[PDB]
DNA sequence: GCATCCGTGAGTCGAGGAAGCACAATTTAACACTTTTGTCAAG
DNA sequence: CTTGACAAAAGTGTTAAATTGTGCTATACTGGGAGCCGTCACGGATGC
């Protein structure tokens, strides 16, 4: 069937063994000599499959006829060799090993279920402390031992083996205590040493034995290689041995009957034990464990009286029971696994639910967190003990290859080393266990085995990272493979390298149409090679495809008919051009290739702005969509000539630019003369007569009788534009001369340049009447006027005619800028005569300040501020003088024309060239007192150049560190809003937002109309929620607002007829997993209602983040946007009133207090002394209204006013940053992101539901749950609105695939696996990962199933 | 958090043995082993089986043959008379002594193992392999010879560590005899390098190695001793490029190779259409175009009931016709 | 720090040997370096070129030694200054470090001189990096030349005083990338270091 | 409530690629002899 | 449709070298070594 869901869960040891095709028992990879895989190794063919198709290791079966057969000689299955990428093996661990993900991922899932701290879990897991599983009646320091109690190594040994101590006696001295005498704590054993515990004292090594014969204190010396074989005070008959020896010559025997006495002990062993003498055979042996009442010896005569370990001493023929308990305490994952197997999840849930009623909030919070893990395990069907590994899966060998490079060297992955270590340590542990090694050796080996599993799963998470010997590079583990920017998700799933792709340098193609590009022939031959081979085969160029391919291999074998066939192949098709970084969707555009000679791609000038491409060495990528769907999508949706408006703002994005503006501005600007300039006459004949006498200029403004005209408007009156331009061709008049022309029945007074521009627009749109209505004739054509022309043409005519008009504007702008004569010279940077006067005034005022400062009238800080204000004022005056000089004397100056027309430059840059450089800032931030008084035309001095270099470096470093923040912000926005798609025509909601038209200004303390751009960015292309009647015009409900409607609404506001406009917005949309058509509005890229199936969430993220680099970085700029989108609490937060009432200031010398007084309530706010209060006594403040200047905490506002207020605050405060920078961005895109920020709620009262108080879930889910509970008459769930940042909102999404691929991959996957989460593949990232068709655009169910059929077939079916 | 410090602290809790303690523990192990041998001979059981039961009882229930047979054998041993239960008691004391003797010499192996670091195995891996040699030393140590334990244990600890390096220090395992050859070859090159004041050539190395060695063998041995290079080694200062990004996969067929194989199959099928119904079947069976594997004249002969001689004649005739048709069309020469 | 030699043209190899890198084993990290290490400190005057640096992620992290600067035995960069005593500029040149430079009032190389006597009544000077105006008798040292502030590449840009620093950075960096030509010819306007 | 610590995150393309030894057990290279095609005349 | 004759060609049985795996050294040795180092931000985590 079709994959619809992807589920993740824990794997049991049984499931891991079911996956595996065999156990990997050896760390061997391949044979060093034959290079064949080793049996039972990491690359075994009997486990993972054959190396080559249908061939066993022994080479007995070598063909597909024996498919699915296993050779009896070698055991290798005869099948395809690609199964080696899919077949897994496993390692059977000698001891259980915990999964590091469920241990070190805070808070630990193992620790939460078992109620163990992180430190306690590590101590048990890594064999530092024991944990009690069956106390067996053990008593520790007088207190009974209880289950789940942690024991250290010393405490465990005392309980398990008892207390004993050895005291070394000095040589020669004799012990004062006999062998087998009970001693007490502090008693002296020898003359020089004292015991520290009470117990039996035993001689360890008696250095001398003193036997007493009966007839005789004969003595015998005992040596380290001799051992006494008889007890103290034993009657030894003549002949019985006394001291044993290696050499029988030195062995000591007894001459006659006597008693043996032991003396001179090497050391005294004091052990807390009970001594039981016996006579017959003992029923127990050394090492056994006994309890009270157990028989010991003599057939029930001797019985144990206390628990402990029993040892038989044949020398002293007594039975010693060392007081100890058979306690059950274990370390490692085997102890943890036993605890997790014994948990009763049902009983644990009941206790946690009972504790959920505790009054304390911390107790309820802790119980809820434990219960959430318990609920996850209960619902998913997983078992808690599955978190400890008993079998380790082994990756297929083709995913961890050992490949031989062309040079014969072998290259292998780091996983093979990690697997080898685990196998080496596992095998060694088995050997040590089989040899009965001591506990210390076994414990160290088990600890190493646990660490080997940790390194394989996640290297470097706990302890020192594991590195390959001979280097300090950490080995790449499974966790590192799937996580990070270089992990599997971001490097191979969310993005890939593709076939049929090229790259080359771009150059400008001015001759191209808007939909065309210049593709090199040699790139096109390689890109379209499979299509070309078919075409060559079709014609006589080659007999077949393989012969055709050989022809293209050698360059000198390519004939001239191949290029003709390639021309036929590409006819109609398009390619995708892409320039990195792809900030927005206009970074990829489809063009119809034009084969060109050369090696560089030709790019249309009008698309450079969208690509952000210049021609100083940029490169672009070329992609070839292959199928009819891929071609249809590119030709219809992605074509450059179809995307003319900006998706972010709706303004034109393919519009006249630098040189085009300059050429069109030059011809549409008129001349101003000064020769006559004011003379008055009586008749026009006198006016012209003065002109031939040289008294008045052609364009000098004069007055003929009463009206103000010029000589040109009287002398030259043309019957039609053709006659006017014919006169220009003959040199009679210039394009910039103002004359009289008869156009469209009207006697116009314009220049031939402006009449020419009207014809340019008229012929491009092929409509003289409409083109006359589109242009502004009486002004020079700057950037903004041309932008308005393109937008109006798009509204009235469409993409096809606007694209034609854009090409016509490009052609004439390029033509006229070439012949106009724009050039830059050193004298074009005109120095005003006012600069010298201004600097002299600055010197005198500065000298005046210095004299005042010497007189003591002002301090250093105010002196420094006064100096800065003087130079800031002087800098502003020079800027005005620079531009006034241009507009009066040199209106056609190249620097002035470029700045005025919008072609290049701003007044700040022009001032530095012609005025003064200005003030400069130190690296610390302070400004130098002395400014740079010289411009770039005059030349800076060496010191001034160095001073200016501090700012240049600071801006350069600021830009570098700003791209990373802006790019990372965009990725956050994409990942939080990727699942938002326009999914229906109308959601049926009646809620809306009221977009204000007036802003509450505080400096005047009155309402003032907002800027037109602000209202346009909030109202354009929006559906009216309610009918509005303004200025006699009825805007009905459900009407999309165009720019004319917005302008009408602004005009009505200026007349005091409307204060706010109710519109449908994404904030109030009720559509699940997206928005509806009537709540979004227009597709701003098309100025028409948004089509169902558009990925508006991606468009919103790209629109916001694209101008992120333009935002200043230096609570302002990009940092302000980031904290607003993350809902962070500002450091210098403002103070807002929790309740509404009257303010009462109690300012005093000690402290400052603000009282919000109501009928019965009185809230006290203790403001700091340096608080810039914006409210004075006698003001009625409301809930959430600011009391201090600063940034409002979004979370405080949400709890004080509500969800609507914080949404309005977030949208407005983000838009403020973009407006201050001149970036135009619609409010829809910000509202889409904020809607995702406010997507979750928190439970306060569960009601008749299973939800827990404080549980965080989605608002849609609780609302659906609430209405269901009401349906069957049940208490609803009481919830509380919650605000979270984009990062937290994205990581708490319902799909684990999209969340895992974003950030916190280990944390996202560990929670998803335990809950058994099932991913429904709703958004865009999940479908991209699986390679499916995204549920947006042409992959959306609204349009995906459309059928096309012609009439004749339709009747045949009917 | 530091495994080495944790291990060193743990082995520091067992005091070192004096000479008298060392001899007593060593004597008890020897006497216990002899007691086990006598018990097996008297009871007729396998000496290995009895030793495991004795070891199991001493180690206690804290260790994971099922426990029911351990208890059954333990009861059988205890049911013996007093003269035989003495050997069981001696066996138990000997096994306890062996555990202590191993536990008190864990400092010795660490002192030995610290000199083998940097040869492919980590410090703790060297210690655990050294512990395996220490266990072997205790088994074979004889206190009758009056030599100290550290004298005889040092041989086994170094042997165990050295063998483990020879077995576990390379991803592609090289046998011990070949590892010793590589080590000797490296030493000889180093000696000549410091004596000639330059890197020796393969001829100087081969001459110094001795008889049976020529420059070709030295080059082959050096080629064998080449460690594989990691697929994740970065290249450049930027950490965004690795070796694996520059190694093509040459196992799976390319799209061009798959296409020409299908084109050849389609063209060959069309060429075989001109042949007779039976002539086409014979060639497709003899060339393995049907079952995948080539058949023979007899095997195809059994399929059709015809003898071997006829088939080679008709196949030669059918092959000649295909040559004629291909000559008249030349639609099949490009795929060759 | 052991880098493949850049030898597109002779200036490429000359520049590579005079480059100073804050990265490498024992230095900063490309993404762990703040604005402070990347800024032009006031003591860079005469020792590290203020303009020549790689635009991008390594801006301020890779720098060039100034033309007259030299590294002393202890590793501290020194720059030469002419001794001025009694208002006359002597030919005694003193190479001194930044900490030693902070103790004196150092004039500018463009100070007018009537022979060796300072002619201007108002002298532009530096005191601990701050520009000041002093009298001839308060001057203790003088700059050798304007060239000591910039590197070799930047000293090859004529009319540098008329160029913005952001574009002079591009100019000096691009001179390293110029390829040798079979008909290569020296510039019509030169600075004197060719 | 609060320092303190631990963990996780920080733009895109491109271009750069240090024992030896003895002995046993196992595998492998060479032959030597059959058994089986492959290829001829004979029809 | 064969029928015998031959001639390589793949299969089988010994057979020895060649390679590979494992055990063993007896004066006395008894707790490692490189880490050393210029961000800053958040969320969270017991702890107190
Ligand atoms: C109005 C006139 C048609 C006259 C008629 O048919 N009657 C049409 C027919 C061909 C058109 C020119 C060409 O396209 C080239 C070029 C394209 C640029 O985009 C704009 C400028 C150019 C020069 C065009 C101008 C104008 O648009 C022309 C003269
Ligand atoms: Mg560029
Ligand atoms: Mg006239
Ligand atoms: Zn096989
Ligand atoms: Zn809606």
């Amino acid at each position: 069937k079709e994959v619809r869901k992807v589920r993740i869960a824990l794997a049991s040891p049984e499931k891991i063994r079911s996956w595996s095709y065999g156990e990997v028992e050896k760390p061997e990879t391949i044979n060093y000599r034959t290079l064949k895989p080793e049996r039972d190794g990491l690359f075994d063919e009997r486990i993972f499959g054959p190396i080559k198709d249908y061939e066993c290791a022994c080479g007995k079966y070598k063909r597909q006829r024996f498919e699915g057969k296993v050779c009896e000689r070698c055991g290798v299955e005869v099948t395809k060799s690609i199964v080696r990428r899919y077949r897994m093996g496993h390692i059977e661990l000698a001891t259980p090993a915990a999964h590091i993900w469920f241990v070190k991922d805070v808070p630990s899932k193992i620790g939460t279920l078992l109620d163990l701290s992180a430190t306690e879990l590590e101590q048990v897991l890594y064999f530092s402390k024991y944990i009690v599983l069956d106390p067996k009646g053990a008593i520790l320091n007088g207190v009974p031992v209880e289950k789940r109690q942690l024991l250290t190594d010393e405490e465990y040994r005392e309980l398990r083996y008892g207390k004993q101590e050895t005291y070394p006696l000095p040589p020669g001295v004799d012990a004062l205590v006999k062998d087998g005498e009970e001693v007490v704590k502090g008693q002296e054993l020898a003359p020089g040493v004292v015991s520290r515990l009470d117990g039996v004292a035993l001689y360890r090594f008696p250095r001398r034995v003193r036997v007493e014969y009966v007839k005789e204190p004969k003595d015998y010396r005992v040596q380290p290689h001799m051992n006494v074989v008889v007890p103290e005070g034993a009657r030894v008959e003549a002949g019985d041995k006394i001291v044993a020896a290696i050499d029988p010559e030195e062995e000591v025997i007894a001459e006659a009957e006597g008693v043996v006495h032991l003396h001179e002990p090497a050391s005294i062993l004091v052990v807390k034990a009970r001594v039981y003498p016996f006579e017959d055979d003992v029923e127990v042996s050394t090492g056994d464990r006994v309890a009270p009442g157990d028989v010991l010896a003599d057939g029930g005569k001797v019985k144990s009286d206390v628990y402990g370990r029993v040892e038989v001493d044949l020398v002293r023929n007594v039975v010693r029971v060392v007081e100890s308990y058979d306690i059950d305490a274990r370390m490692g994952a085997e102890a943890i696994q036993q605890l997790l197997k014994e948990l009763d999840l049902e009983a644990l849930e009941k206790e946690l639910l009972e504790e959920m009623k505790h009054p304390s909030r911390a107790r309820r919070a802790k119980a809820r967190k434990r219960l959430e893990v318990v609920r996850a395990f209960l619902d998913s069907g997983n078992r808690p003990e599955w978190m400890i590994l008993e079998a380790v899966p082994v990756l297929p060998p083709d995913l961890r290859p050992m490949v031989q490079v062309d040079g014969g060297r072998f290259a292998t992955s780091d996983l093979n080393d990690l697997y080898r270590r685990l196998i080496n340590r596992n095998n060694r542990l088995k050997k040590l266990l089989a040899q009965g090694a001591p506990e210390i050796i076994i414990r160290n080996e088990k600890r190493m085995l646990q660490e080997a599993v940790d390194a394989l799963l996640d290297n470097g998470r706990r302890g020192a990272p594991v590195t390959n010997p001979g280097s300090d590079r950490p080995l790449r583990s499974l966790t590192d493979i799937l996580s990070g920017k270089q992990g599997r998700f971001r490097q191979n799933l969310l993005g890939k390298r593709v076939d049929y792709s090229g790259r080359s340098v771009i150059v400008v193609g001015p001759q191209l149409k808007l939909h065309q590009c210049g593709l090199p022939k040699r790139m096109a031959l390689e890109l379209f090679k499979p299509f070309l081979l078919k075409k060559m085969e079709e014609k006589g160029i080659a007999p077949n495809v393989k012969a055709a391919r050989r022809m293209l291999e050698r360059q000198r074998d390519i004939k001239d008919e191949v290029w003709d066939a390639l021309e036929e192949v590409i006819h109609g098709k398009v390619v995708l051009l892409n320039r990195a970084p792809t900030l927005h969707r206009l970074g990829i555009q489809a063009f119809q290739p034009v084969l060109v000679e050369g090696q560089s791609i030709q790019l249309h000038p009008l698309v450079c702005e969208a690509f952000n491409a210049d021609f100083d060495g940029d490169q672009m990528a070329v992609h070839v969509p292959l199928s009819s769907f891929a071609q249809a999508e590119a030709r219809i949706q992605m074509l450059s000539a179809h995307n003319l408006l900006s998706p972010a703002s709706g303004e034109p994005l393919a519009k006249p630019s630098r040189d085009i503006i300059l050429g069109l501005y030059y011809i549409t600007q008129v001349r101003k003369e000064k020769k006559g300039a004011g003379l008055e006459f009586a008749t026009p004949e006198e006016a012209l007569a003065a002109h031939e006498r040289g008294e008045v200029a052609l364009n000098a403004p004069i007055k003929v009788a009463g009206r103000e005209t010029s000589v040109g408007r009287l002398k030259y009156v043309f019957a039609n534009p053709d006659e006017a331009l014919l006169a220009v061709a003959h040199g009679i008049v210039d394009l910039q001369d103002v004359v009289t022309v008869r156009y469209m029945g009207k006697r116009l007074e314009t220049s031939p340049g402006r009449i020419l521009f009207a014809r340019i627009v008229a012929e491009a749109v092929e409509d003289e009447k409409v083109a006359w209505e589109l242009i502004q004739l009486d002004v020079p054509q700057e950037k903004n006027s041309l932008k308005d022309l393109v937008y109006q043409a798009f509204l009235r005519l469409g993409m096809e005619k606007t694209a034609r008009l854009l090409d016509a504007l490009k052609y004439y702008g390029f033509t006229f800028s070439t012949t106009s004569g724009i050039t830059i010279g050193i004298d074009d940077a005109v120095i005003p005569e006012e600069k010298k006067q201004y600097l002299e005034e600055a010197d005198r005022k500065l000298l005046q300040i210095e004299q005042a400062y010497e007189m003591g009238f002002l301090t250093d800080r105010e002196r420094y501020d006064q100096i800065l204000q003087l130079w800031t004022e002087t800098t502003e005056k020079v800027t005005q003088a620079v531009f006034k000089n241009f507009e009066e004397n040199y209106p056609f100056n190249p620097l002035y024309v470029m700045a005025q027309s919008g072609a290049r430059g701003n007044p700040q840059q022009i001032r530095q060239l012609c005025g003064l450089r200005g003030l400069m800032q130190k690296p610390s931030g302070e400004t130098f007192e002395v400014p740079v008084r010289s411009s770039f035309r005059e030349g800076l001095t060496v010191l001034e150049y160095f001073i200016s270099s501090h700012g240049a470096r600071k801006g350069g470093a600021d830009t570098a560190l700003r791209t990373a923040d802006s790019g990372y912000l965009t990725r956050k926005l994409v990942d939080v809003t990727h699942e938002i798609v326009v999914r229906e025509a109308d959601c049926g909601t009646t809620n809306y937002i009221s977009v204000p038209l007036f802003q509450p200004d505080e400096v005047t303390r009155s309402l003032r109309l907002r800027k037109r751009a602000d209202i346009e960015a909030g109202l354009y292309g929006r559906v009216l929620a309610r009918e509005v009647e303004v200025l006699g015009v009825r805007l009905e409900e459900g009407r999309y607002l165009s720019m004319d409607d917005v302008h009408l609404l602004i005009k009505a506001a200026e007349a005091g007829e409307i204060q706010e406009v109710p519109v449908r917005s994404p904030l109030t949309c009720q559509t699940r997993y997206g928005v509806c058509q009537k709540c979004y509005g227009y597709d701003l890229s098309m100025a028409r209602p948004v089509s169902i199936g558009e990925a508006v969430g991606i468009v919103a993220a790209q629109s916001i983040g694209e101008p992120g680099t333009q935002l200043t970085m230096r609570t302002q700029g990009l940092p302000r946007v980031i904290e607003l989108f993350e809902a962070r609490r500002p450091k210098a937060k403002a103070v807002i009133s929790e309740i509404d009432g009257v303010v009462r200031i109690e300012e005093t010398e000690e402290k400052l207090s603000v009282f919000v007084e109501s009928e019965g309530f009185s809230k006290e706010y203790k403001l700091p002394k340096e608080a810039r209060l914006l409210v004075k006594d006698g003001d009625y403040v409301e809930a959430g209204q600011p009391l201090t200047r600063g940034a409002i905490d979004p979370h405080q506002l949400l709890e004080a006013k509500g969800p609507e207020a914080v949404e309005r605050y977030l949208v407005e405060e983000i838009q403020k940053v973009y407006r201050a920078q001149g970036v135009k961005l619609h409010d829809k895109h910000i509202e889409i992101v904020v809607r995702q920020m406010m997507k979750y709620v928190e439970v306060t009262d569960p009601g008749d539901s299973r939800l827990l108080e404080g549980q965080v879930l989605e608002k849609w889910d609780v609302e659906a749950l609430n209405e269901r509970l009401i349906a069957e008459g049940k208490t609803p769930v009481a919830w509380k609105p919650l605000l979270m940042g984009v990062t937290k909102s994205a990581l708490s999404t319902k799909s684990w695939l999209s969340a895992a691929s974003f950030q916190n991959t280990t944390h996202v996957l560990t929670e998803a696996a335990i809950a058994g989460k099932k991913d429904e593949l709703i958004g865009l990232k999940e479908n991209v990962i699986l390679g499916r068709l995204i549920p947006a655009g042409t992959g959306s169910d609204f349009v995906r199933f459309t059928q096309v059929v012609d009439q004749k077939t339709l009747k045949a079916i009917e | 958090s530091d495994p080495v410090r944790q291990y060193l602290h743990e082995i520091g809790q067992v005091p070192l043995l004096t000479l008298e303690e060392e001899v007593e523990l060593a004597r008890k192990v020897e006497e216990g082993m002899e007691a086990i041998k006598k018990l097996s001979e008297i009871t007729g059981l396998d000496p290995d089986l009895i030793r495991e039961v004795v070891r199991a009882k001493i180690l206690g229930s804290a260790r994971v043959l099922d426990p029911k047979t351990v208890e059954e054998i333990d009861q059988k041993l205890k049911s013996l008379p007093k003269e035989h239960k003495r050997y069981l008691h001696i066996a138990r004391e000997g096994e306890a002594a062996r555990q202590h003797l191993i536990e008190a010499n864990l400092r010795l192996v660490v002192s030995i193992a610290k000199k083998y670091t940097g040869r492919g195995l980590s410090f703790l891996d060297l210690i655990q392999e050294g512990n395996q040699g220490l266990i072997r030393a205790v088994e074979k140590f004889e206190y009758k010879r009056r030599f100290k334990f550290s004298t005889y244990a040092t041989w086994w600890i170094r042997q165990a560590i050295n063998r483990a390096i020879a077995d576990q220090a390379r991803t592609i395992r090289i046998p011990v005899h070949m590892v010793e050859t590589i080590n000797k070859l490296s030493r000889t090159a180093r000696q000549l390098q410091q004596e000639l004041g330059r890197e020796p050539t393969y001829e100087e190395i081969a001459e110094a190695m001795g008889p049976g060695w020529d420059a070709k063998r030295v080059e082959e041995t050096l080629k064998i001793a080449q460690e594989p290079v990691s697929l994740e080694t970065p290249i450049g200062d930027e950490k965004d490029s690795f070796y694996g990004d520059f190694i093509p996969d040459e196992h799976l067929p390319s799209p061009v190779d798959a296409a020409t194989q299908s084109l050849l199959s389609e063209e060959l099928e069309k060429a075989l259409s001109k042949l007779s119904e039976r002539e086409a079947m014979v060639l497709k069976l003899r060339k393995g175009l049907i079952d995948g594997r080539e058949h023979t004249l007899e095997e195809v002969g059994a399929f059709f009931g015809v003898t071997r001689e006829r088939i080679r004649q008709i196949e030669n005739k059918a092959l000649r016709k295909l040559k004629y048709h291909e000559s008249r069309t030349r639609k099949l020469r490009d795929f060759l | 720090l052991s880098q493949f030699k850049d030898e597109t043209n002779p200036l490429s190899s000359l520049r590579h040997k005079r480059r100073i890198s804050a990265l490498g084993p024992g230095g900063l990290t490309r993404e762990r370096a703040g604005f402070d290490v990347r800024d032009v400190h006031r003591t860079h005057y005469g020792r590290i070129c203020p303009v020549e640096t790689p635009e991008g992620a390594n801006i301020g992290l890779i720098t060039s030694l100034a033309a007259y600067a030299r590294v002393d035995e202890l590793g501290f960069i020194r720059t030469p200054y002419r001794r001025v005593v009694g208002g006359v500029v002597t030919d005694e040149v003193v190479y001194m470090t930044a900490t030693e430079e902070d103790r004196y009032t150092i004039a500018q190389a463009n100070t007018p001189l009537e022979g060796n006597r300072i002619a201007a009544e108002r002298v532009v000077a530096r005191r601990k990096g701050e520009p000041v105006i002093v009298s001839p008798e308060e001057v203790e040292f003088m700059d050798v030349s304007p060239k000591q502030v910039f590197s070799v590449n930047t000293n090859l840009i004529p009319f540098l005083e008329h160029d913005d620093a952001n574009r002079a950075l591009m100019g000096s960096n691009m001179q390293t990338q110029a390829v040798p030509l079979i008909r290569a010819q020296a510039p019509v306007v030169m600075t004197g270091l060719e």
